[PDB]
């Protein structure tokens, strides 16, 4: 077989504003649990209202 | 302790669509001479595939470096496939591509309300989560504290105690004896 | 050429050479079978090669929308109506030769000149 070619258009894929604002958006939703679970866990540990 | 049974038994594998799978989670086998056919109890007269005669090293087992209760039951004698009659079947077969959930119930209500609970709404907690002396008598309970047990600790005196702070910590520190760290300590001995 | 695996060991059978019998075995470097040697070539390098040109030759070669048809008449079937294409071997100083295949006997053969 010949080598692979690399620009074939075929194995290029173009993220449009669905992807970009998930891939944003994910990585954003995490950082918001993290928060979440650290302040619900400083508050448990503390037992904080 | 293993048991090989019998491990003789003719035993057919099927493979079957879902909506068979869920229907199995009677039958009338009217094999024909070799296009084997079978009735299924309602439903249809979905005859068996001769999907693989020849099956061999592949046994049927059930159980019941930790040993259990091992049987042997049947062998595969042959393998095969539903036929699924087919008019209702490739109705929903290819009808299979026709489900999906839903969309957002994008909030229909004014703006305005929605937004008032978000703020300072000055409610809480309406989901309950993460809500949170006689020196003489004291002596002489000392002395039984002492007596009782000589690791007595504090907590287990002042418990003891059920009097005032003072009468137990204060007048028992003559001749009792706290140390502070290793096994025996805060232990009037 | 034509690797030769055992049995009960199914690993891949090395050359053993018999000296007193005076002959070629293969050994099974891990299960200690052995056999005879069905041919006295060990090994083949094969620099310049011939095959591959007719790489993946199904019986559906026929029905590839994209093949350019032609017309010769197999020499067996003469029928003239074939499929054909250049020497699958993705290789820069291939030659240029033709591959026919007609679509009734499936048979190949070559629009060559230099050698049929
Ligand atoms: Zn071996
Ligand atoms: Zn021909």
């Amino acid at each position: 077989k010949d080598q692979d070619d690399r620009d074939h258009f075929g194995k290029k894929r173009l993220d449009l504003a669905g992807p970009l604002l998930a891939q944003l958006f994910k990585t954003l939703f995490k950082k918001l649990t993290k928060d979440i679970f650290r302040y619900m866990q400083r508050t448990v540990e503390e037992a904080h209202d | 302790d293993l048991d090989l049974e019998r491990s003789n038994r003719q035993v057919w594998l099927v493979r079957l669509p879902m909506f068979l799978a869920e229907k199995w989670r009677l039958g009338k086998i009217r094999i024909n001479k070799s296009k084997i056919t079978l009735l299924l109890n309602e439903p249809h007269e979905y005859d068996l595939e001769l999907t693989k005669k020849v099956v061999e090293n592949e046994y049927v087992f059930t159980e019941q470096t930790i040993p259990k209760k091992t049987a042997i039951v049947g062998t595969v004698c042959h393998e095969c496939q539903v036929m699924p009659y087919h008019k209702i079947v490739e109705q929903r077969r290819n009808i299979v591509k026709l489900n999906n959930k839903e969309r957002i119930t994008t909030l229909d209500e004014t703006v305005g309300v929605t937004m008032s609970h978000t703020g300072m709404s000055m409610r809480s907690d309406n989901s309950n989560f993460l809500k949170v002396m006689p020196k003489k008598e004291i002596l002489d309970y000392l002395f039984k504290l002492f007596d009782e047990y000589d690791y007595w600790s504090l907590k287990g005196l002042k418990e003891r105690t059920r009097q005032p702070e003072a009468h137990l910590k204060e007048c028992l520190d003559k001749v009792a004896t706290l140390v502070k760290k290793g096994p025996y300590a805060f232990k009037y001995t | 050429t034509t690797f030769r695996f055992c049995r009960d060991c199914n690993n891949m059978l090395y050359p053993r050479e018999d000296k007193e019998n005076n002959r070629l075995l293969f050994e099974c470097r891990t299960c200690s079978y052995v056999e005879e040697a069905g041919s006295p070539l060990v090994y083949r390098h094969e620099l310049i090669t011939n095959i591959g040109e007719t790489a993946g030759v199904v019986q559906d070669i026929g029905s590839d929308p994209t093949l350019p048809r032609s017309d010769r008449e197999c020499p067996k079937c003469h029928s003239r109506e074939n499929v054909f294409f250049q020497s699958q071997q993705r290789r820069k100083d291939t030659s240029m030769v033709l591959f026919f295949v007609c679509l009734s006997c499936s048979h190949i053969f070559t629009s060559d000149q230099k050698n049929k």
